[PDB]
This record gives C-alpha cells, structure tokens and sequence, in this order.
C-alpha cells in the first residue's frame, strides 16, 4: 500500500475477485414478496445508518454486497428485508470498521421490531448463505485506485465520483447489470468532467482495458441518474453529500450533455 | 468436530485457544482455532471474520492454510494445517549454536514470497513476529494468524489503542500516522531478520517512548530530510533527542554487505521508500539462495 509495487496486481486481482464476488443480475424478478423499491428504501436506510454512527463508505458499500448477494439465493418477505439488512451492516462493520457499533445499537435503530437474539442469529445466517466470503470489492474501492491517476489530485472530483458511486447502490434498476469497475469508471469521468472538462484518462484506459466507448452505457444511466437525483424517492445520500466534508459536491449542476 | 481427536494445547489466544488435533477418519494432523462465541453476546468476533474472509483467498506455500471453519450453535472451529513449531521456539533452542545463515536466508526468503503474496492481494499481516511463523522439519516457514489481518482495498485507519506487538511495531505507528500500508510489515521481518543474525531482540522497548528512542538510538533519530513529514506528525516531538545513526556492521555484524543492505532498506524510516516484498526478493542477498532442513527439537 502506499507504494507502486502491488497496486497493478490489487488491480488485477479486484478484477477477478469483483466477477466472484458479484450477485445475481436478476435475483429481484424471482424474489417473491420483494421489490426494487423495498431495497431502494432499504439502502438509503443504511445510508442514514452509515451517517448516525459515523461508519466509513466502504463499510456501506460491502453491506450492500452482503444483501444483494445474500437475495441473489434466499427467499426473503418483507417483514424481514431489514433483518437482513441490519446484519448485512453489522458483518460489514466487524470486517471494515476499526471498531463496529455493539449489537445494541444495530438492534436499536432497528426501532426494536427486532430481536438482538434474532440480529445475531440473522448474522450467523448471511455468514453461512455468504460461505464467509466477505472482502467483495466494491465501487468505493476501484475509485481509489483510479484517483491515483489525477493530474494532479482534485478532492473535489473525488468527492463527486464517490457521490455518484454512493447514488448506485440506491437503485438495484439498472445498476446491478454492472460490475463495480464499471460503475466506479463511469463515477469517475463522470465527475472529472464536471469539475474540471477532462475525460477518462489514457492512463486509466491503458491499466483498466476500458474505453470512454465501453462505458459509455453505464455512463448514460449514471449521468441519467445524477440529473434527476433531486425528485428521487431516496434523498439521504444528497444529504449526505451537500456537506462541507465532500464539498456539497452533491449541489453541483450536472452537465446536460455528454458530447459522446 | 466428531471426527477430530484433540491431542494438546499449542496457543494460548484472546481471539482463541489453538489445539493439535487429529482426524480420526483421515489420520491429517491439523491445529484447531476453537471461539468462545457463547460469551461476548456480539455474535462473531472480528477477528475471527477477518482471518476466515481473507485467508480463504490466500493460498501460498508459505503462509498456513485454512482447511475448514466448522460453525455450529455456540462453537465455531476454525481448521489449519498443523506445524511443528514456531520460531521463537526454535531461535530459543538455537541460542548456543544460533541458526545457520543459509537457514536464516532461506526463511527470510520464504517469508517474503508469502508476504509478497499478501501484499498483491490486498492483505495487510500486521503482526508479523516469531510466535506468528510456523517451521517444519523440511526447511518451510509460514506466516500465522491472521486475526489482526486487514484487507486494503482502500487504505486502513491506524487504531488510536495500539494493538500489535510493540518490539516489531514500525516507527510510522508510533509517530501516530494516519493509515497503515504494506511497510509495516516489511519493517516487522527486517527486525525478525537481525534478531536470527545476532540472537538478540533488535528493538525491545518496554514503552510505546522506550520503543521510538531505541529505534532512534540505533537507526539515528529521522529529520525532514531522511524522511519528510516526520517532525509534523501527530506523535512526533521537537523535544525528542538527536542521536546519530549507527554503523550497520556494529548492529549485525555476522552479515554481509548484501545482508546489511537489504536489511537497512527494510528498516527504511519513510515508509514510502521502504522496500517491498516483492522487491526484496530479488536483491543480491537471495542470489545463492537455498533451502536448509533445520534440527528441531521434539
Ligand atoms: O500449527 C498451527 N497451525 C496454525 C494455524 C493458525 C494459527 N493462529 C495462531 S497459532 C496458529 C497455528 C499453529 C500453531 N503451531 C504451533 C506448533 C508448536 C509451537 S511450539 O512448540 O513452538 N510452542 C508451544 C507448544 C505447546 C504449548 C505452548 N507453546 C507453536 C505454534
């Protein structure tokens, strides 16, 4: 870390580990009793949760790892969606946070329509149904790689991918037909060129393989998303994102066109 | 766990108690990793997710591996192939005779295959000390316990409580940086390396303080210009002494010039310029590298 030696092979191999450790494109359509909308509902939650406990981005974006893939092979009613949920995000926390918030408190902003017997035993469940697999690379983590390409560094721009990268988890709609280093590209152009008129750097084509080109679909759903992510059902994220610890990047006009 | 036939107690841990076990159907000799889990009421320890999770993708000749995690009602067993000793058993035993260098070299060499390996897959050790690498009789050394481990997708938050060992803690931990990063635990071999070299422990503090002034003390204590950003860093001191730094044939002196050049590029103050694992491994020093049985003692 912090040193040029492995970043090419952690490149590579979140490349590899991101195909395996993905869910089920459409696990939404053969689940029963959920919808799209529940999870959208359910995500912006963790959002807030995120906030409330001051957990980090990536703690966020695994939780939604854990839940996906957790749908993508169990049948789920709604009545429990948030005790999946909620120990999707105490798992991710044990894996990511430096120290998680006790069992207490994910039983507690639960509002007590759960056990904290049943939070746990809902823990041991996913840890079964995930075969323990938990270090899923996620969208937060290719941004990071690929800020390493600035020219030079511009907190701003990041700020902004991560925005539109954290908008992603949101919608399963259209996002879930993308791998995470496709979501983070198209986060990361698209937030170079509103801040600063650049594109996808030669030098990210040349270490990701990928062309403006072949982000191109992506990059229309995500740009499609930042426009009207002011009328979304979901606002925690923008909320989130207006704050002066990312630059209230999330207040940033977006560009109309794209010109590609 | 009907199958397993406990034969006697090799670890005591605070994540776990580690058993040699057998498989009574299989004849394997494996070590068992047994959790509390009944206590604590936080269902799953961290350590434990952790060391399952990231050791389940590394599979390398040098580094233990997990063969099974067995969870149940209250008890969650973790299974690993089984060695005979540790090194600081072993640097104990050879304290008369002490370890051969071609031995030393060719553990040190095996250590940084395997901790190369971590490295390019995104997992930080972090508490790399002689108790933590297993031996056999047939000349292998493998990194263990990876319940401290931490994988680095993005760059891991320094814990404000120290928790790894403090004699093979890096300076950067010390002088209160920000992030971890894979130097840390390159500064860690290089200190098991000289402690093999010399028979002697190279930095053992007995505070947090005691630790960063005999690291000074030995390696001279660093300004801007051996390693910039020092003097602004949360833990550093203009109060703290300005000691010299010592000729490297007084603190390892059975060690080649290849020998002190790798080690004094692994015990680099910034950890920027600290050498890799992966670029270590091709340094002269291994250029006649071989691999030594060692004489263990039951
Ligand atoms: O063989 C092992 N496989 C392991 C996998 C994971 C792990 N995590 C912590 S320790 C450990 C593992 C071991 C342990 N092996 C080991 C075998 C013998 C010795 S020793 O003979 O040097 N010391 C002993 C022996 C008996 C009682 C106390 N200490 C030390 C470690």
């Amino acid at each position: 870390n912090e040193v040029p030696d492995y970043h090419e092979d952690i490149h590579t191999y979140l490349r590899e580990m991101e195909v395996k450790c993905k869910p089920k494109v459409g696990y939404m359509k053969k689940q029963p009793d959920i919808t799209n909308s529940m999870r959208a509902i359910l995500v912006d939650w963790l959002v807030e949760v995120g906030e409330e406990y001051k957990l980090q981005n990536e703690t966020l974006h695994l939780a939604v790892n854990y839940i996906d893939r957790f749908l993508s092979s169990m049948s789920v009613l709604r009545g429990k969606l948030q005790l999946v949920g909620t120990a999707a995000m105490l798992l991710a926390s044990k894996f990511e946070e430096i120290y998680p918030p006790e069992v207490a408190e994910f039983v507690y902003i639960t509002d007590d329509t759960y056990t904290k017997k049943q939070v746990l035993r809902m823990e041991h469940l996913v840890l079964k149904v995930l075969t323990f697999d938990l270090a899923a690379p996620t969208v937060n983590q290719f941004l990071t790689q690929y800020f390493l390409h600035q020219q030079p560094a511009n907190c701003k721009v990041e700020s902004l991918a991560m925005f539109l990268g954290e908008l992603s988890l949101i919608d399963a709609d259209p996002y879930l037909k993308y791998l995470p280093s496709v979501i983070a590209g198209a986060a990361f152009h698209l937030a170079l060129y509103t801040v600063t008129g650049q594109s996808w750097p030669e030098s990210l084509i040349r270490k990701t393989g990928y062309t403006l080109e072949s982000l191109k679909p992506c990059l229309m759903d995500l740009h499609q998303t930042y426009l009207k992510a002011p009328q979304h059902a979901q606002q925690s994220i923008r909320e989130k994102y207006k704050n002066s610890k990312y630059h209230g990047v999330s207040l940033l006009n977006p560009p109309e066109t794209l010109n590609l | 766990m009907e199958n397993f036939q406990k034969v006697e107690k090799i670890g005591e841990g605070t994540y776990g108690v580690v058993y040699k076990a057998r498989n009574k159907l299989t004849g394997e000799v494996v070590a068992l990793k047994k959790i509390r889990l009944d206590t604590e009421t936080e269902g799953v320890p961290s350590t434990a997710i952790r060391e399952i999770s990231l050791l389940k993708e590394l599979n390398h000749p040098n580094i233990v591996k997990l063969l099974d995690v067995i969870h149940t009602e209250n008890k969650l067993y973790l299974v690993f192939e089984f060695l005979h000793q540790d090194l600081k058993k072993f640097m104990d035993a050879s304290a008369l005779t002490g370890i051969p260098l071609p031995l030393i070299k060719s553990y040190l060499f095996q250590l940084l295959q395997g901790l190369a390996f971590c490295h390019s897959h995104r997992v930080l050790h972090r508490d790399l000390k002689p108790q933590n690498l297993l031996i056999n009789t047939e000349g292998a050394i493998k990194l263990a316990d990876f319940g401290l481990a931490r994988a680095f997708g993005v760059p891991v938050r320094t814990y404000t409580h120290e928790v790894v060992t403090l004699w093979y803690r890096a300076p950067e931990i010390l002088l209160g940086c920000k992030y971890y990063s894979t130097a840390v635990d390159i500064w860690s071999l290089g200190c098991i390396f000289a402690e093999m070299v010399t028979r002697r422990a190279l930095f053992p503090g007995d505070s947090e303080i005691d630790q960063l002034f005999r690291i000074f003390r030995t390696l001279g204590t660093p300004d801007e210009v051996v390693w910039p950003g020092v003097t602004s860093m949360p833990d550093y001191k203009p109060s703290f002494p300005k000691w010299a730094r010592q000729d490297f044939s007084k603190v390892v002196p059975p060690l080649d010039e290849d020998g002190r050049s790798l080690l004094s590029q692994m015990l680099h103050y910034d950890p920027n310029k600290r050498i890799s694992a992966k670029a270590a491994l091709a340094h002269p020093f291994f250029q006649d590298v071989t691999k030594p049985v060692p004489h263990l003692r039951l």
